[PDB]
RNA sequence: UAGCGGCGAGCGAACGGGGAGCAGCCCAGAGCCUGAAUCAGUGUGUGUGUUAGUGGAAGCGUCUGGAAAGGCGCGCGAUACAGGGUGACAGCCCCGUACACAAAAAUGCACAUGCUGUGAGCUCGAUGAGUAGGGCGGGACACGUGGUAUCCUGUCUGAAUAUGGGGGGACCAUCCUCCAAGGCUAAAUACUCCUGACUGACCGAUAGUGAACCAGUACCGUGAGGGAAAGGCGAAAAGAACCCCGGCGAGGGGAGUGAAAAAGAACCUGAAACCGUGUACGUACAAGCAGUGGGAGCACAGACUGUGUGACUGCGUACCUUUUGUAUAAUGGGUCAGCGACUUAUAUUCUGUAGCAAGGUUAACCGAAUAGGGGAGCCGAAGGGAAACCGAGUCUUAACU
RNA sequence: GCUUGACUGCGAGCGUGACGGCGCGAGCAGGUGCGAAAGCAGGUCAUAGUGAUCCGGUGGUUCUGAAUGGAAGGGCCAUC
């Protein structure tokens, strides 16, 4: 039968326009006034999966 | 041509691995899966995203965003398709009946995308800015 | 697709069999044992055609040695001279030479000897 | 294209798309195939060691009677039990994509122009539903084994053909590639060809 | 997919679209006109099945052979060359097959018709109360109590009643839509203990059913229950009259049958392990994976080389597995024969290959059926953003060098 | 002595990690402090002083809002 998603992946990950995927840096949730602005300030963007874990990505992903 | 002189293309037809059937084979006793482990076994390996046990880079990160559902029911239309239309006017009826855009579409964009020759009356659509020139240069028109 | 697999099987034991014609006891009546005499007798025939290059050399010096002492001088000393001579005649053939012509072998001797000293 | 008829000795034009192509042996072969496999049936099963009767207790316990340890009497590896990898009935249709048919066909049709396997006729009648008949007018005709292929549907024809194993009568509607490559000689009336060739287009 | 979810593992719609099939009615009720349509049972007539059946074409000569259906000649039938038998492979020898016919009787399904019950149409009404809601506890909805709509109810309550009420995913207002607390209703859907016909890139006696055979038997178990093994003479018994050895044995040798009995019922073929008889060569001073390289002699077969044996001699500690590492005194195997393990379905990705190409392809289904229709859909030709939105750009930010 | 640069948006380019991440950073825009000015200041001589995701809480919001207008809930930003 159909392959299923892994919804958390789903919900986590998303393709951009050649086929790798943005995510949400974590770190950026909980106690934030011990963190400085600066590493708030760069965490804050998304940022493209890594050559290692895209293939991870991808089996957990396989209709994205 | 008789129905023993036919065959395939060169490189159509592959060879089908069978495992386990001795030395010469190639994928001989252990059939390409190494040595005692839990991948060698019958059924074994780890379902997707894990990674020893170590929290997986799906739960490590954090979740974001919604879905939009006005977004499952809009749509973006190109200039091929102002001309694969039928006459000379473009609503979302006529896109539909066309089979351009699909049914539960209450909203669609005609984009810079691909060009149009013919004059198009576009009515009742967004319009992107360049899609508008092209459209006024193809000698169209468009309305609200 | 119930591809029996009596008459292959069967053929092919019976070529192994075959092969091990002449073994002592099970290895030429019981399958998995004469098996097992055929691979290992394979093995043994390469090793032994390097090993019967080695023994005959071998062989063919005993003789040389032999030959050249009864005409006076030692093995090394006649190859020795023979190569300082030019004479490209390989062991094989002087054993032979010695073995069956005694004077052919000694005027090979002699030359030896004049090229030594 | 022009194919001269055999009757008449008149022209027949026709399309060099349809009758004129080169012949893409990959692609013919293919769809050949695809029809032999369509054409199987696929009607059979073994039994599992799941379905094959008897209880599933254990043989004998798991250790000390010193003989090797079993768990079921109908293991694959025992005799009287299950087939391993049982089979079940399965469908072995391929699908072919409809240009791909046509496609075939198409040069199928070539070939038989080129190779003079295609024999067309303004009319293939019998007069009366007689295998005799037919016989005697397919030995004037030259022909042994052969497809007659005729735009409208004939009874007489259908019924005299009937007996002969090596003649086949079909409508053009009909035609499929196997039959085509299979037998010597096809013999199509000249409805049967303008109707394939719209068929095709 | 949207959602649900220790937001883990997993579960997983609906709206809307394409098809198959499409049938709507009745009571809460009385006045009128009233046997009025429909439905059910029951007789009768007709048609068409079903349960026995009938007919059903056309070939001989010759060779081989135990036997012809085979080879080689010349013919004939075919709306019949499906299939099965017959001394080897038969369109024409037999049974059938195509095709055309058949029922005294019983009965299925159609109409037609008679009888019985059944009640149509109009006007006026009436419009399901311990119910809908609610509180508490559970359950069902993709929906795990969550912001949770909707449905069911064990418990305690409890309306309005068309000037009315339900729903539209907390909730309110507006708007739209429907009328709960009473019923009936064919089709398309599911299945096969059983009956018939046909089919198979399904098995062919360790396979296929457990069971080709007197099998759910023998046997095992107190019992529930478990549960085998075991097919083949020959074309035809022509199954061996008679004689002989032997215990009026068993078994065997003749005889006879037969194409063949080394086809004799312990019966087609008749492998291997295993056990013998005969012949050649070797072997009783010689130490070990038993072979291999060299190699004398001896025997045989042909005219020296083939074969068989192998004195003597160099080298040489099985195989698998598992291991850093095994001759290992680590595992497994007494041997042989048969069987015994990377499959299947569906999704997804990449590679090859074929088709078409800014397009490609159809799914159910329909279908004188692998044709053709069917483009509902799906993938692609546009991305960015959490989203609104913008768009070859977009997001970030007040703005970006 | 005077102050709040213990700024906000970004950031060429590097370092270090399998990755999650962590670190250094000139310069640009806005707005400030000290200095006459050149200048310096995006915490502390540097290297420890820490905890992913989920699930919630609080505040803001030019996003969304299941007929429509709201609202709930969700998102985004800050934070616990
Ligand atoms: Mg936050
Ligand atoms: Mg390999
Ligand atoms: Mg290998
Ligand atoms: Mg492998
Ligand atoms: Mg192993
Ligand atoms: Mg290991
Ligand atoms: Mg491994
Ligand atoms: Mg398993
Ligand atoms: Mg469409
Ligand atoms: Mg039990
Ligand atoms: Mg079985
Ligand atoms: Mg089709
Ligand atoms: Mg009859
Ligand atoms: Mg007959
Ligand atoms: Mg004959
Ligand atoms: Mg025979
Ligand atoms: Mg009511
Ligand atoms: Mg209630
Ligand atoms: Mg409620
Ligand atoms: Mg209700
Ligand atoms: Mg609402
Ligand atoms: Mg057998
Ligand atoms: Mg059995
Ligand atoms: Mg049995
Ligand atoms: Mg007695
Ligand atoms: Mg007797
Ligand atoms: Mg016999
Ligand atoms: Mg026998
Ligand atoms: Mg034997
Ligand atoms: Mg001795
Ligand atoms: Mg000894
Ligand atoms: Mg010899
Ligand atoms: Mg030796
Ligand atoms: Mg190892
Ligand atoms: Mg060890
Ligand atoms: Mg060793
Ligand atoms: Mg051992
Ligand atoms: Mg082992
Ligand atoms: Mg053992
Ligand atoms: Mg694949
Ligand atoms: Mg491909
Ligand atoms: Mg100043
Ligand atoms: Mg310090
Ligand atoms: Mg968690
Ligand atoms: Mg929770
Ligand atoms: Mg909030
Ligand atoms: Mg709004
Ligand atoms: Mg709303
Ligand atoms: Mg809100």
């Amino acid at each position: 039968p159909k392959i299923k998603t892994v919804r958390g992946a789903a919900k986590r990950f998303k393709k951009t326009g050649k086929g790798g995927f943005k995510h949400k840096h974590a770190n950026l949730r909980h106690i934030l006034t011990k963190k400085a602005t600066k590493r708030k300030r760069h965490l804050r963007p998304k940022a493209m999966v890594s050559k290692g874990d895209l293939g991870l990505v991808i089996a957990c992903l396989p209709y994205a | 041509m008789r129905l023993n002189t036919l065959s395939p293309a060169e490189g159509s037809k592959k060879a089908g691995k069978r495992l386990g059937r001795g030395i010469g084979s190639g994928l001989g006793k252990t059939g390409g899966r190494g040595h005692k482990g839990q991948k060698s076994r019958s059924g074994g390996g780890v379902r997707r995203g894990f990674e020893g046990g170590q929290m997986p880079l799906y739960r490590r990160l954090p979740k974001f965003g919604f879905t939009s559902r006005k977004a499952a029911i809009t749509a973006e239309v190109r200039l091929s398709d102002l001309a694969k239309v039928e006459g000379g006017v473009v609503d979302l009826n006529t896109l539909k009946a066309a089979n351009i855009i699909g049914i539960q579409i209450e909203f669609a964009k005609v984009i810079l995308a691909g060009e149009v020759t013919t004059p198009v009356t576009v009515r009742g659509l967004r319009v992107t800015k360049g899609a508008r020139a092209a459209i006024e240069a193809a000698g169209g028109k468009i309305e609200e | 697709a119930r591809v029996k697999r009596g008459v292959i099987a069967r053929a092919r034991h019976k070529k192994i069999l075959k092969q091990a014609k002449g073994y002592y006891g099970a290895r030429s009546r019981v399958y998995r044992v004469a098996f097992q005499a055929v691979i290992k007798a394979g093995q043994y025939a390469y090793r032994d055609r390097r090993q019967r290059k080695r023994q005959f050399r071998q062989l063919w010096i005993a003789r040389i040695n032999a030959a050249a002492r009864q005409n006076g001088i030692s093995y090394s000393k006649f190859i020795n001279g023979l190569k300082k001579a030019s004479v490209e005649i390989d062991r094989k053939i002087l054993a032979d030479i010695a073995v069956f012509d005694k004077v052919a072998f000694t005027a090979l001797v002699e030359k030896a000897k004049a090229a030594l000293a | 294209m022009e194919l001269v008829l055999k009757d008449a000795q008149s022209a027949l034009t026709v399309s060099e798309t349809t009758f004129g192509r080169d012949f893409n042996e990959a692609l013919v072969h293919q769809v050949v195939v695809a029809y032999a496999a369509g054409a199987r049936q696929g009607t059979r099963a073994q039994k599992t060691r799941a379905e094959v009767t008897g209880s599933g207790k254990k043989p004998w316990r798991q250790k000390g009677t010193g003989r090797a340890r079993s768990g079921s009497i109908k293991s694959p590896i025992w005799r009287s039990g299950g087939v391993t990898f049982a089979a079940r009935p399965q469908d072995h249709s391929q699908k072919v994509n409809k240009k791909m048919y046509r496609g075939a066909l198409k040069s199928i049709l070539s070939e038989l122009v080129r190779q003079d396997r295609l024999i067309v006729v303004e009319k293939f009648s019998v007069e009366a539903p007689k295998t005799k008949l037919l016989a005697q007018k397919l030995k004037d005709m030259a022909l042994e084994d052969v497809l007659i292929i005729t735009g409208e549907l004939d009874e007489n024809l259908f019924l005299a053909a009937r007996n002969l194993h090596k003649v086949d009568v079909r409508d053009a509607t009909g035609i499929d590639p196997v039959s085509l490559i299979a037998f010597d000689k096809v013999v199509m009336t000249a409805d049967a060809v303008k109707q394939v060739e719209e068929m095709l287009a």
